[PDB]
RNA sequence: GGUGAAAUUCUUGGAUUUAUUGAAGACUAACUACUGCGAAAGCAUUUGCCAAGGACGUUUUCAUUAAUCAAGAACGAAAGUUAGGGGAUCGAAGAUGAUCAGAUACCGUCGUAGUCUUAACCAUAAACUAUGCCGACUAGGGAUCGGGUGGUGUUUUUUUAAUGACCCACUCGGCACCUUACGAGAAAUCAAAGUCUUUGGGUUCUGGGGGGAGUAUGGUCGCAAGGCUGAAACUUAAAGGAAUUG
RNA sequence: AUUAUUGCUCUUCAACGAGGAAUUCCUAGUAAGCGCAAGUCAUCAGCUUGCGUUGAUUACGUCCCUGCCCUUUGUACACACC
């Protein structure tokens, strides 16, 4: 029905990416992040920081070739947060809400076999 | 004091001791 | 313009931090057998007919 | 001043034989110049999607598998086997807390050369009317089921290459005589072959790669 | 004096276990005196259930969720989670909601 | 990027993000739990090899061979020390960017030692259950972990069975949750902190107001940092515990 | 009675064009407009205490701010967080 690529949002704290690439990754599709449609560092990640995204490339996504296209949803992970940062939902209804067509997407970020022990160290992070 | 710190005051004493009286041995 | 008649069928809560947002029930007289929840700026009591200014849509709490 | 898209070589990707659609996605090259060609730059590349997107019904939800592109015809390029991965929102759907929980694994490899690394897992059904709530293992008995998962996984494979491997679990009759021999020890649910890699390919070798076309 | 007879948390006969790292704070935690919730949650949303198979291919779809289990170090706990602080009776009620 | 807001900081060297594979060292997520084991420190991927062990089963064997222990000895988290091997990661010093009236910190950054490992050391933790060890007795309840008994029990078929997991009665030995209070107590609570002026089963050890002080000294140990042992003068009316109301 | 107690007449004819950051008061004969009596008083109301006259738009909610309660909690304060 329609012609494919891999949308993949990496939304994380204080920023939020989106980017579509091709589905053997190696070539590109338009990216745009959160932290340039605004400025004011904090400002960088919010809900429609997202909107805001998704609106300079889900366009360029439907000019330069994709009309359909797969996500693989991100967040920082790792020894890190690895929880959902806020702005790649604002992404994702903002590219449903695109007309872009949606279709199979899973949690792509990393979850280890536990180790590489966290920064700030075992009295913790405090405040 | 806080205990391990008032502690850590007479071993770093305890250890100039040492000292002032290796300069007699 | 297609407009929306509501006839509130009920008063539910007062929603949102202020607290003048008041939830309600309303069914419509143009075919009813279907009910919607909806907000409101005003004092309102039960069969007060209101003006849904977009006919597929219902909200929740509000912040 | 550029905008590449005013330059791009554009392909759509072409899938084999086992399965279901062979025709895929589509793709970004550059003008297939002298020095830096649009051929054996690239399409090598891989890609990934689960494969209710390519056997359509959804008894088929999560199974993901990277296909390695290998050869070029104009403008189309074909795909064979790279490894078979699962789904988060099943795995994490499936790991289930108050049970125990299983996986073996083995290297092998098969008619046509390729070595590769395969995995499995299952997990202790609660067995219905079982009082209590945990249905654990006694470890004697997980390393003798690890055991049969070896003993099936190393008779299963080194069967007519990938392509009887592949046909081998599309349908996972392998996922039952797992759960027949399993039966004799202990109960166990889902029982999945979830992942499996490739590492040590042969050469090329294009005649008995071009198998699964047409 | 003593203001918990299962301690910290949930410790007899082992001995000693193994730090698990706080994921808001970044604490280490003996594993077993953690808290923990479970993050079940639908990965798309609340206003979303339209948006999504509306402009989505197959049928429906079936829509998959992501879990992640958060483990938090009172210091952490008591701040934003499930905590609160009891009084001198209701601290037994280990009963979860 | 990072933060409550920041900044130091990277970015013609396309940073951040994506894709293919490569390398190094550590670690063992999810299943992971009022569950298991070890004398404790402690211990979670696979299979092999090594020898070790509790419980049980037992109309098997020896027969008082035992209980507890000054000296002495085996073990001993983390750090720390010697010599290599390593060195990702996190990260005592050090430097930094913010912060503050100050801010040697808290936050951010950079990072030496360190973190791992072999050989050697070291012998400390709130090393905790702040609760010695063997023995007897004293009170209810449903759980659960291993062993065993029992069934015209259930679930698996093929041909009943035989397996295997289940279900249940009962039973030893495990970690525990509960209800009580015969009883204990200063109370918090405790099924042992019970059978204690109605004072005695066995045995080891420690304490005799608060400081001074675990200081000095002597002996000892260890490369060292430190360990073990370990006073007194003077001083002093409280210091202390549980619980009650502010 | 000058430094002008007040009052009257003619002349003089300011700023001020609805007020930033801000903050008060209040739910019905109330708000706010309006004047009068009373106090002080020899003289002097832009003051206050009560009076009536005219007489409204908006709530009949909540907890967001804010203040204050009340319950749990911690406590080494009890001359009680100066
Ligand atoms: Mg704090
Ligand atoms: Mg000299
Ligand atoms: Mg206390
Ligand atoms: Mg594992
Ligand atoms: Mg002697
Ligand atoms: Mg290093
Ligand atoms: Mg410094
Ligand atoms: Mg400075
Ligand atoms: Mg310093
Ligand atoms: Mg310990
Ligand atoms: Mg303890
Ligand atoms: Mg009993
Ligand atoms: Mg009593
Ligand atoms: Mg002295
Ligand atoms: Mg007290
Ligand atoms: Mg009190
Ligand atoms: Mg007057
Ligand atoms: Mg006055
Ligand atoms: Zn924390």
């Amino acid at each position: 029905s329609q012609v494919f690529g891999v949308a993949r949002i990496y939304a994380s704290f204080n920023d939020t990416f989106v980017h579509v690439t091709d589905l053997s990754g190696k070539e590109t599709i338009a990216r745009v992040t959160g932290g340039m449609k605004v400025k004011a560092d904090r400002d960088e990640s919010s809900p429609y920081a997202a909107m805001l995204a998704a609106q300079d490339v889900a366009a360029k996504c439907k000019e330069v070739g994709i009309t359909a296209v797969h996500v693989k949803i991100r967040a920082t992970g790792g020894t890190r947060t690895k929880t959902p940062g806020p702005g790649g939902q604002a992404a994702l209804r903002a590219l449903a809400r695109s007309g872009l067509r949606i279709g199979r997407i899973e949690d792509v970020t990393p979850v280890p076999s536990d180790s590489t022990r966290k920064k700030g160290g075992r009295r913790g992070r405090r405040l | 004091m806080r205990a391990k710190w008032r502690k850590k005051r007479t071993r770093r004493l305890k250890r100039k001791r040492r000292k002032v009286r290796a300069r007699s041995k | 313009t297609p407009v929306t008649l509501a006839k509130v069928i009920k008063v539910l809560g007062r929603t949102g931090s202020r607290g003048g947002v008041t939830q309600v029930r309303v069914e419509f007289l143009e075919d009813t057998s279907r009910t919607i929840v909806r907000n409101v700026k005003g004092p309102v009591r039960e069969n007060d007919i209101l003006v849904l200014m977009e006919s597929e849509r219902e909200a929740r709490r509000l912040r | 001043v550029v905008d590449p898209f005013t330059r791009k070589e554009w392909f759509d990707i072409k899938a084999p034989s086992t399965f279901e659609n062979r025709n895929v996605g589509k793709t970004l090259v550059n003008k297939s110049t002298g020095l830096k060609s649009a051929s054996d730059a690239l399409k090598g590349r891989v890609v990934e999607v689960c494969l209710a997107d390519l056997q359509g019904s959804e008894d088929h939800s999560f199974r993901k598998i990277k296909l390695r592109v290998d050869e070029v015809q104009g403008k189309n390029l074909l795909t064979n086997f790279h490894g078979m991965d699962f789904t988060t929102d099943k795995l994490r759907s499936m790991v289930r807390k108050w049970q125990t929980l299983i996986e073996a694994n083995v290297t092998v490899k098969t008619s046509d050369d390729y070595v590769l690394r395969i995995f499995a897992i299952a997990f202790t059904r609660k067995q219905a009317n079982q009082v209590k709530r945990h249905s654990y293992a006694q470890s004697s008995h997980i390393r003798a089921i690890r055991k049969v998962i070896s003993e099936i996984l190393t008779k299963e494979v080194q069967g007519s290459t990938l392509a009887q491997l592949t046909s081998k679990l599309i349908p996972e009759v392998i996922n039952k005589e797992i759960e027949n021999a399993t039966k004799d020890i202990f109960p166990l649910q889902n029982i999945h072959v979830r992942k499996v890699k490739l590492l040590k390919q042969p050469k090329f070798d294009v005649g008995a790669l071009m198998a699964l076309h047409g | 004096p003593k203001k918990r007879a299962s301690n910290g948390r949930n410790k007899k006969g082992r001995g000693h276990v193994k730090p698990v790292r706080c994921v808001n704070c970044s604490k280490s935690i003996p594993k077993d005196k953690a808290i923990k919730r479970m993050a079940i949650r639908n990965i798309v949303e609340a206003a979303a259930v339209r948006d999504l198979s509306e402009a989505s291919v197959y049928p429906e779809y079936a829509l998959p969720k992501t879990y992640n289990k958060l483990h938090y170090c009172v210091s952490c706990a008591i701040h934003a989670r499930i905590v609160r602080v009891r009084s001198r009776e209701d601290r037994k009620n280990r009963a979860p909601p």
